[PDB]
Formats: C-alpha cells, structure tokens, sequence
C-alpha cells in the first residue's frame, strides 16, 4: 500500500512533490500593467527573496554578518525597500492556477512591488488562464539559477507565447470589456454635432472631442 | 434589508440567537448584560413568583471564529408582551434578519477596473468602518503529569528576558486586556530536569546563585506566528490542585 | 487684457450648509476651477478629532459597564462623530464625569477656553442608575487626511497604558461639494459664466476659509509647477 | 415601481444624469443607479494568503 | 567545534557542539555562557564574560 | 527589462543553444573574470548577455576563440 | 500642513515639437486634477493666431474647380488652415499668393510683410500644373483666443457679403497635442503618491515648457484674488 497507489508513492511524493519559495493567493485584476509585468504584494515578495536581500546587504556591506541582515529585514527601514526593488527589477517569477490543463497554465512575469495583499494579473493572459475573478487562487514560484532566469525570460515570457499550441490562431484576444468600448468608438450615427466637417488629422479630432 | 421578503422576522425568531420574552411584563433594569422584568399579573404565578431576568452573553468564540455578541433593544419602563424581541442576536435587529448592508451602486465600467465580476468600492466605506469584522481564537496550554515529575506553571522560566515576564502576572497568566503579538510567551511553563547529580561543590554554587536543577528547559506556550490581539478573556480547568489557584 | 474672478456674496442658510459665488469667471475655467477646488476640498482639509480615549473601569474595547446598555464599541462610534474646533495647542484632554439617570450628551464636557464643541446636542450615552458614573479624558489631535489606529500601531511610541482604547482618525471636515457653473449676464459681455459652489461640512471649518487655504495650497503648487529649468 | 420612483420625485425610468468624479465631465446616456443589499463572504484574503 | 550564537547586541552566547573536540570543556557547560569584548558593556552586564 | 528576445531567436534559429551561450557569457560577466563589451545601464549580467547576443557581437565561436586565446595567454 | 512639492522635472524632448515630461513626486489624487486642468485649459484658451478668410479670384464656391490642380478647393483650404503665422503689432492682416509655372506653390512664395512671419516656409499650399498655373488669392489672418468653428460665425452671417468670402476654421491655440499619464510611485515607505508624464505637441512657433508657463501663469493669475495666507 504505500509503494502502490496515489497516497502512497510515485504519484504523491516523487511526481507531485512540494517545492520551496512558493506562495498562493487570490488574484485581482490591475488593469494599468504592461501585459509583460504583475503586481506582486511587496510583504510575500521579502519573504521570498530573504537570501538574495541578505546577500547584497552583506556584498553593500550595510551589514556585517548574516544576523544583522536579518535583524535589518526584521526593522524593515528604508534601504531594504531600496535594495528589494533593486534586485527586483530583472528578475522573473513563475506564475500558474491549479489545473494546469495545457502548458499556458504556467507563465513568466516581471514583479511589480505594490501594496495589498492580492496579486495582480494581467486581463489578457486571462483567458489563457481560464481563470475568473471569483475566489480563484494562483501559486507563485521564483526561479533560481541563472539558467532558470534564462529559460524564463526566452521560452515562457508572456510576450513569445502569443499563439496557441494547439491551433496557429491568437490567444489573447480582446475579451469583453475591450471590445464593448472599441465597438462603441466605432459605430457612426446618421446625424449628430459636427456633421460632415473636414479635419486635416486625427488630432484635431482629438481636440474637438475633448 | 432594503428590500427583504418579509420572512425575516419568522427565521429571526426561530432562531435561537434573540432574546424573546415568555411572560410579559415592564422593563425593570436594563444594562448592557441584563434585562429585569416585572412580571404581568396576569401570568404572575400566585406561589413564589418573583420578577424574570434574562443574562445576556457577550461576545465569546463560535465553531467559525465569529463573534457572538447580544444587544438589548428596548429601554427602562417600557411595556414588553408575550414574544416580543428583547435583544438583538448577530446580525439581527429589532426581530428581522439584517445580514449585510444595504449601500448606492452604479451600473457602470469605470476604467475596466471591474473588468470582470470584480468589483470597485470607495474609500467612504471603510471610513466609515462599515465592513469591518470580529473574529475571535481560541487557545489551551495544557499541564500534564509526567513520570519524571510534574510540570510547573511558575513564572520561574530560564534564559528568558523580563521584556517577556513584563506582561505576566505572579502567577503566569497574561493580564486581561494586554496587547499581545507573534511570539511572544503565552503562559508560562517549566519542564522539569533530572539526574544532574551536580558536585557538592557545584551544588552549594546553585544554593548561593539560586540555580535550579528542576527546571533549566521551558514548555511555555507562545503566540502563533502572525497573530497579534488583545485577551478578552481566560479559563482555568484544574482536576486535582491542593487549592484553587489565585486566577482560579 | 484678462478677466479674473472676484469672491462675492456668501450665503449661509444653515450652519453646516453653505453657498459661496465667484461672478467674473472667463468662459471655460468654469469646469476647470469648480472641479479643483471640489477635489481639493474633499481631499485636504485639516481638520482635528479624537484619537484615543480612556475609561477608567474598562480593560479593553470589548468588555461592558454596569447601568449603561450601550457596548463600549459603541460609545467609541459615537465619540467619532464629535465636530471639536482647536485653536491654540496641537493636543488637548477633555474630561467628562457625569452621574446619575440620563443621557449623557456632548456638552457636559468641562468647558475650556481654545477648545469648541460645534454640536452640544450630540448624544454619547445613557445611564440607567443614580449610582452609575462614568468618567472618560479623550484627547483631540489635529490632521489632515485619514489614519487608521492599525498603520499607527508601527510607530506605537509607547502605547503601553493598556487602558488606551486607539479609534480611528477621519481628519477631515467637509461631508460634501457641489457645483453648477451658470450663465453670468455681465452688463459689457455676452457669454460669461458664475460659479456657485455649495457645501455641506460638519460645521468647524468655515467656508471662506476653506475656500481661502484651497486656492493657496493650488496656487502653491502651481507656483513649483511655472519654473521649469532645463538645464 | 414606477408609482413609488414618482412619489420621491425622481425619474420614472429609474436613469439619471451622472458626473465623472475625476474628470467633472457628464456621461452619455444616463445610467442605472440605485441601493442594493450585499453581503460580506467568510472568505477573507488574510487568512488565504 | 563551539557553535556561537549571535545575540546581536554584542553579546555573544556561546555553548558546546556535539562535533567539539574535547570530552569536556573545563570552563564551558551545556547551557552556554554569554561574553562581551567590549570593556563598557562588560561593566554594563556583569552577567557576561 | 528586455521585453522581446525576437532578435537574439532570429540570430540562432535553433533557441536552445542560444540559451547556452548566454549563459556561458553571463556565467564569464558573473564571476568576475571577464567585463562587458556593451555600456551598461545599470542592468543585471542576464539582460546584458542578451542585449550582447542581439547586437550579433558574441556567440559560441566567438566564446571558442576567446576561451582559447585565453588558454594560450595563461599558458605562457 | 506641509505638503510635498515635486522635484526632479525631467524632459525628454525628442523632435522638438514633441516634448515628454516626467513629474515622478506628486500626493495622491492632483494626478488627475493637474492633468485635466492643464489640459482643457491649453486646450479651449491660448491666444494665437491664425488664417479665418480667403478670397479666390477664381471660384465662387467651395465645389468648383479651377483648371489645372489636381487638388480639389477643400484640399486648399485645410492645407491653408495649417499655416502657422505669427504677426506681432498688428490684429488682422491681409497675405497675398501669386504664383506661376510647374510645380507645388509653398509658403515661401507669399509676399513678404513686416510683423508676420511664417514659420515653416516650405509647407505645400497648391500644386500648379504646365502652361496656365495661374494662382492668386487673398488670405486674411485674425488674432484670437482658443478653437472658432466656422458653424458659429457663418451662422450669424446675416450681413450679406460678396460672393467668394470663404470661412475657414481659426485654428488659434498654438498645441496640436496634449496627454498626460498618472502612474505609481512610492517614497520608500509611501505609496500611493503618482507620476505625471505629460506628453506635448506644439506647432513649432513656441517650445512646449514655455507654453505650459504661461498656461500655469494664467491659472495663478485667476486664482491670486483669493489666496493671501502667505
Ligand atoms: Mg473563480
């Protein structure tokens, strides 16, 4: 029994382990992102990045030994924001949401620190994602090694999957608020103001509209 | 409710959680942990009567974590009758279910930031603190009885600062209404030590130092991580104790 | 060869409610000022509150008094709402001591000179026994904005009186703006608009100061805004 | 309904004339606004996180 | 083969280590001893070495 | 931050050993053994072997000759 | 009490007519209400300058033709309209264009007069055609405060004029172009404080920061009457 079966083995612990630097919680919509870019709530992201805050403290040498640096993180002042969203900045996290149905269900983002506690995602990827804003809860992995970083930024960057696996037709397509507004912008009406006029370009369009 | 069905009185009453009354009478005293009632003659029981007192319960800790909190609605002199709502069970009012809160909405996209089924709120609603719950954990130190000898409850806790001790009585129990965070020493607990076998020598040292060779290890409970408030309240369950102890 | 708008007649039809007019506005600024000023308003008005209260029989927010039938969490509701005008000092304590059966309402705090109490009708409590006194000192701060006790609580700074009962601060004054800018007949012009700005408040700040620190914080900024170096 | 939007003094069809808090400008085609009951689920982001 | 703990506040506490290299450490015991190398903190806390 | 890695594909079609000589690259800048060709902006030894890939300046031969130009130098 | 000023007021101007600006201290919420100020202000009042008649010596109407350019009349007048031209002492002025031979009559060929002056001098008018290219017409430049359709003034045009008065719309208000973005940004324990990026396009005549000075300039000059606590 406890080498056969789910609970026992292969499937539970040497398939289905149960990684370190890995958080969970619910996601949130963050309409003003790049769609390369997520929030990232600044608390989880010092607790993930602990070892590498202590490395650079120590390489700045604000901190003699490794117990001053954790007693910096521990006062939290205003250097270790400063350093966090230094060594932030290229570094990419694994995002995925539990059935994890096709290989879109993991995807690679740069962090943005916010305040809060939720995550937020691009609306997008969302579709990709089959996820819905209702409760539903994503898990957080950080990459490691500098192949890890490289693999990533080149094979799973939002930006270089744009086309299913499965059929060549996009996936990221306008999903509904989009193209509700898009179809407004659009629609002509027989009579309104300004009717017929000539405009020499699109920015005087802009000045009328305004 | 705003808009409500008219159903909430039925469910609100059959309920447990109102206090309704069983003979009529006037409102006595009123405070906010009791309601006396003169009784009605009519309902008056001709032998060894007496006047009916309802002990209202203050907020104690549900299977869920939620707050259990009674207020009374009616006021000195009033009469009351025969199944009438005295005090309010959670989130109930004077008889009628009230679950949420009734508040303006728009039917709007404002900037898809409810793009989807999220939804946007205003700043207004937290300031005024309409949103905002109680909820309420439990925790037990438990003093067992070992073979190597009984642990103790003293305040008496090795390599321990008196930042720690600061908030505990004689008797090492927190005092009620401290401000507690992550960490810090819930109650105070000692586990006992032995065959030190010290050298006499060793043994006279301890004798002037006041080293103790019975404990020099520490059960104490302390906070869970990431969870800071104030005690409300404190219960003690002793099954042999010689005496009842000072918190008992 | 400008126009520019003069402050002018300044209704009051309540003490809270207020209607303030600005007559020789240029066509356009209209939206654009009534706009500024309604955010700066209800963005930036200091204002003073309580921030924390201690009774004396009571260990924590949650525990009750005898002969009153109010819970202490209501009592801290109620003292949110007091409108208190400070003049002279940053922090003062007011004390109330009241006995006896009654409502115990704003104005029997002890009557101090700098300090104003705009609404002594408003309730606090009820008592139900002769014998049953409450005595409480609440200290009133000045700020501006809203501050949670909770972000407070990082920069405790010695909150060790565990009798200290933290509420929340609302530092802000005005409840709410409007605006309507309507055609202003100018005997030498024919399209010209007037602003009418009305405003509910809680009855502290007063309107033409309002509208006064509102232009001078704007014209502040705007005044860092002009220069642009360049270099 | 229609009766009871009347007796207040407000718009039959239960659409008003809204101004865009940030911006001060009006929206076209006036929108639905109105109190609505909600309720607050166990749910809280604190204890998932 | 001491294992050191670094309380922070220049105190040091240092207790013994199953890899130490000697049976027993004449001055060291079990429970540890705190020290200090500065001479004003050691006439500060007289409790340290 | 490199938002696309279009080029750098488009300079090794096969996507895999461009991985390989970025991080032979980034492994020489981390270490602090060699120094970039490129003037940095403040970014990290990641981004800065792709921005050295994209501007078709290193790739693996060029890593083959440096390496052994190199060996022979420490040779002597 | 004392609030935060911005600092570090960086300008990226790329093409000069076209000028980014990033303002990375502000408080909460003057992200927009700077932004939308500014921008209708700039927008709906800036005294300028520019072409609101035309006489042709040719055609009555806006639909005839005239031989020999390819270019139908309403192509002439919305060419006509981007001219910019800044006349300094005087209110109105009368421009005229004569032109013969192949080739695309430009804003050079205009006859030379003291206070105006054309800012782009090779900004295509006409295209004239062999062997008739015959061009001549009379253009009349107004000063004026912000946008003047032609709807508004041809309305009132009770006052009968001779045949060929063309209206043309005054395009016054020196900024073709105007955003603004609010974004995030925090002082290292404080986040909610925003970035404004202004982007700017002007029609060459006046840089945009000096446009923005005498935008904000204006706005003080309206708000002085009230502010005194100094
Ligand atoms: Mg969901």
């Amino acid at each position: 029994d406890m080498i056969k079966g789910k609970q026992g083995r292969f499937r539970q612990n040497l398939l289905g382990k149960r990684v370190d630097y890995s958080g969970r919680s619910v996601i949130t919509v963050g309409p003003y992102l790049r769609l390369h870019q997520c929030g990232l709530p600044k608390k989880m992201a010092l607790e993930l990045f602990k070892p590498f805050i202590y490395g650079k403290l120590e390489l700045r040498g604000l901190a003699t030994t490794i117990k001053a640096a954790k007693k910096m993180v521990e006062r939290e002042e205003a250097v270790v924001w400063d350093i966090l969203d230094e060594v932030i900045r290229e570094h990419p996290v694994l995002l995925n949401r539990a059935p994890t149905l096709h290989r879109l269900g993991i995807q690679a983002f740069e962090p943005v620190l916010i305040e809060g506690k939720a995550i937020q995602l691009h609306p997008l990827v969302c579709a990709a994602y089959n996820a819905d804003f209702d409760g539903d809860q994503m898990a957080v992995h950080v990459p490691l090694t500098l192949e890890a970083q490289l693999e990533a930024r080149a094979l799973m960057m939002s930006t270089n999957n744009i086309l299913s696996p499965a059929n060549g037709e996009p996936i990221i397509v306008p999903s509904q608020d989009v193209v509700l507004g898009l179809y407004y912008m659009t629609r002509d009406c027989v009579n309104a103001k300004g009717e017929g006029m000539v405009l020499t370009g699109p920015k005087e369009a802009e000045r009328l509209y305004r | 409710p705003l808009v409500g069905t008219g159903m909430e009185r039925a469910v609100a009453v059959d309920s447990g959680v109102t206090a309704v009354a069983k003979r009529g009478g006037v409102v006595q005293y009123v405070d906010a942990s009791r309601i006396v009632i003169k009784v009605n003659e009519d309902e008056m029981y001709p032998g060894e009567a007496g006047i009916d007192i309802y002990n209202l319960t203050k907020y104690t800790r549900s299977n869920q974590n939620t707050c259990i909190n009674q207020m009374p609605c009616v006021s000195l002199g009033e009469p009351v009758e025969r199944g009438d709502v005295l005090a309010d069970g959670p989130s109930t009012d004077l008889g009628e279910l009230a679950l949420g809160q009734n508040m303006r909405v728009a039917f709007m996209p404002w900037n898809g930031y409810n793009f989807e089924d999220s939804i946007l709120v205003s700043e207004r609603v937290v300031q005024e603190d309409r949103f905002t719950t109680i909820h309420i954990q439990e925790l037990a130190c438990v003093s067992r009885d070992t073979k190597l000898g009984p642990e103790e409850i003293t305040a008496d806790i090795p390599n321990v600062g008196e930042a720690a001790l600061s908030k505990l009585d004689e008797s090492g129990i927190v005092y009620i209404g401290a401000e507690v965070t992550g960490g810090d020493i819930l109650v105070g607990k000692v586990t006992p030590k032995g065959e030190t076998q010290l050298t006499p020598e060793e043994k006279l040292l301890r004798a002037i130092f006041g080293e103790k060779a019975s404990d020099v290890k520490d059960s104490s409970l302390r906070v869970p991580n990431g969870v800071s408030g104030t005690v409300i309240d404190v219960q003690v369950f002793t099954r042999d104790g010689v005496e009842k102890d000072k918190r008992a | 060869e400008f126009l520019k708008p003069r402050l002018v007649d300044i209704e009051q039809v309540s003490s809270t409610h207020a209607k303030v007019t600005l007559e020789p506005l240029e066509r356009g600024f209209g939206h654009t000022l009534g706009n500024a000023l309604r955010r700066i308003l209800l963005s930036s008005m200091p204002g003073c509150a309580v921030t924390e209260v201690e009774i004396d029989g009571v260990l924590h927010e949650y525990s009750t008094k005898e002969g009153v039938q109010e819970d202490i969490l209501e009592i801290l509701l109620n003292l949110k709402g007091l409108a208190v005008r400070v003049q002279g000092k940053d922090e003062v304590i007011l004390t109330l001591n009241k006995s006896g059966i009654g409502p115990v309402t704003a104005a029997d705090i002890t009557h101090d000179g700098d300090v104003e109490i705009v609404k002594p009708q408003h309730v606090i409590c009820h008592l139900t026994d002769e014998n049953a006194s409450i005595s409480m000192r609440i200290k009133v701060q000045r700020g501006r904005g809203y501050v949670p006790a909770s972000t407070r609580i990082h920069s405790e700074e010695d909150e060790r009186p565990i009798g200290r009962l933290l509420v929340d601060a609302c530092y802000s004054p005005v409840e709410r703006i409007a605006y309507n800018v309507e055609a202003a007949r100018v005997e030498q012009r024919t399209d010209l608009d007037k602003l009418v700005i009305e405003m509910e408040t809680n009855g502290t700040i007063d309107p033409e100061e309002a509208i006064r620190r509102a232009a001078t914080i704007l014209a502040e900024q705007l005044e860092a805004f002009v220069d642009l170096r360049d270099v | 309904i229609k009766e009871l939007l009347k007796l207040g003094d407000l718009p039959t069809s239960g659409q008003i004339r809204l101004y865009d808090g940030r911006t001060g400008e009006q929206f076209e085609r006036p929108v639905t606004v109105g109190y609505m009951y909600m309720l607050k689920l166990n749910h809280l982001v604190d204890d998932k996180m | 083969g001491i294992n050191q703990d670094d309380r922070g506040d220049n105190m040091i506490v240092l207790t013994p280590s199953d890899h130490m290299l000697v049976p027993d450490f004449p001055g060291l015991s079990e429970d540890g001893i705190t020290i200090t190398f500065d001479r004003e903190v050691a006439l500060a806390r007289e409790d340290a070495q | 931050a490199r938002v696309t890695v279009q080029d750098a594909v488009e300079k090794i079609g096969n996507r895999f050993d461009l991985v390989l000589v970025a991080a032979r690259r980034a492994r020489q800048m981390q270490v602090g053994g060699k120094d970039p060709l490129v003037p940095e902006e403040n970014d990290k030894t990641t981004v800065i072997a792709l921005r050295e890939i994209e501007e078709g300046l290193i790739n693996n031969q060029i890593l083959d000759v440096r390496e052994r130009q190199e060996q022979q130098e420490q040779e002597a």
